[PDB]
Formats: structure tokens, C-alpha cells, sequence
């Protein structure tokens, strides 16, 4: 989840806005 | 722009910055 | 605790404090 | 709601226990 | 809520958030 | 102190108010 | 992306996150 | 300029990528 | 240095800064 | 006090420094 | 007053503290 | 650079002025 994706791994802004409603 | 570590508070400051009023969910547990 | 006042991203830091591990929904009008 | 309610007044820590997951 | 680890800057956010008009104490050496 | 409990170890909401005035 | 309104603190924050290890110039007027 | 703008009225994240180095 | 002007959370961001290992007292009138 | 004027007016890293332990 | 270590946004943070009004660069490729 | 100095080492206040304009 957003957690490996972002701060585990690495994510841009990009993915981040994978989470938005 | 750029990829970087974002992890607790400040990954949900980032998520707001992206999001704003769309909203958006933080489900760690996944 | 003591009653709130929150604007902007001060409330996403209030939601994750709260909510820990369990995560929150942001959901703001329109 | 309660975006808006904590800005333009006050809101709780209960309150806010709502919106978790 | 939840139990979670609070440091630096941020343990001092959250005593504002739970302590807020009745003040708090930040007094890290004990 | 406040340290050892809450950032070294893990602490409560509740247990943060044990450092308010 | 959302448009921002930042003030403050909260636009080093946005500035911060948007150039990550670019890093950035923050000049106000005056 | 872009302190002003995104505290007065609204800005967006591409332009503060004006602001990068 | 230059002056400041801070408001809620954003005086205990400062005040955390300014002070260190030294923490410091947050007490706000009434 | 401190609180109250560095948000109603302005205040200075001096004056706040008289506040650590 | 003190010296501590300033990371990430916390580093940023400070700076605008410390520099306000003059404004800043953060360049950390150097 | 400032992050050698700060973040990877330790800076004062006054170090940090080092990066104002
Ligand atoms: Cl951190
Ligand atoms: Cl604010
Ligand atoms: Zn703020
Ligand atoms: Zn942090």
C-alpha cells in the first residue's frame, strides 16, 4: 500500500495521487 | 518533479498538498 | 483534551495523530 | 462537515476519532 | 486512539494538539 | 522522561496529557 | 494536481515536496 | 511574486516548480 | 535573525527550534 | 504573553529563547 | 541557543525561521 | 553543503544564516 509504495519505497507526486478520492 | 522517502506526518502532508479538495484516504494496513 | 481549532493541512496532522496505524479518510465539502 | 467545522469553529479529538479507518 | 512513536518536533506537535490552552512542559533531559 | 516514553518507547494520547500544566 | 493556497511555513513545505533533491529559492517580496 | 500569489489568491504545484533549482 | 510572526502550532515549531535539548514551557493565556 | 503576541503582532528567536528550561 | 540535527522538511522549516523576509536557498547537491 | 552541515552533522541557528540571501 501507500506505505511501501511511498515511504519504504519511493513514489512521486504522481503516485501519491493514487490515493486521492 | 521529483520521486523521494515520505513516511508518516509527512506523507500525509504530501497527499493533502496532491489531493486538496478531491479528499483522499491513508490506509497504512493497506 | 481540550477542544480544537483547525484549518488546512493542521487538520491532516490532527487525523494522523488520532488515528495512528488505523488511517483516516480526509473528505472535505465540495 | 468536519473540514470545515474544525476551521470555521472548534471540533474535538472525539470528533475527529470519527474519520478514522 | 492509538499508541504510536512521537519525536522531535513532532512529539512537541502533539502536546500542543492533547494540551493546547492549558500549556504543557517540553523537557527532554527529564 | 517525556522522550524515553513517548519517542523511544510508545505512548497514548492520554499519556501525552501527563506532561501538560 | 489542485490549485494551493499556501501561506507562511505551509509554501516551504510545498516547495520543499514538489523539487525534492532539486532544492529551491524561497524569495518574498521586501 | 509566488509568496505572495499562493497566499493572497491560489497557486499550482507547476508553478512552483519555477522555483526549483 | 529576523522577527517572527507565529500563530498556533507554528509558535511550538519555533519554540522547539530555538531551544533544543533545553525544551522549553508553552503557556498561553486563559 | 509571548503566545498571544507573536500571533497578534510580531516577536523575535531573543524574546522566545527566555522561554526554553 | 542550541545546535541539533535538521533533516528534510524540518531543515527547511528552519531555514525560512532563520531567514524569513531575506528568503533562502536550500541546495542540498551543494 | 547545508545538509553535510545540518542534517548529516549539526548546525546552530547561526549556521544556518549561512544560507539566507
Ligand atoms: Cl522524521
Ligand atoms: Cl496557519
Ligand atoms: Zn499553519
Ligand atoms: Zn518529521
Amino acid at each position: 500500500g501507500i506505505v511501501e509504495q511511498c515511504c519504504t519505497s519511493i513514489c512521486s507526486l504522481y503516485q501519491l495521487e493514487n490515493y486521492c478520492n | 518533479f521529483v520521486n523521494q522517502h515520505l513516511c508518516g506526518s509527512h506523507l500525509v502532508e504530501a497527499l493533502y498538498l496532491v489531493c486538496g479538495e478531491r479528499g483522499f484516504f491513508y490506509t497504512p494496513k493497506t
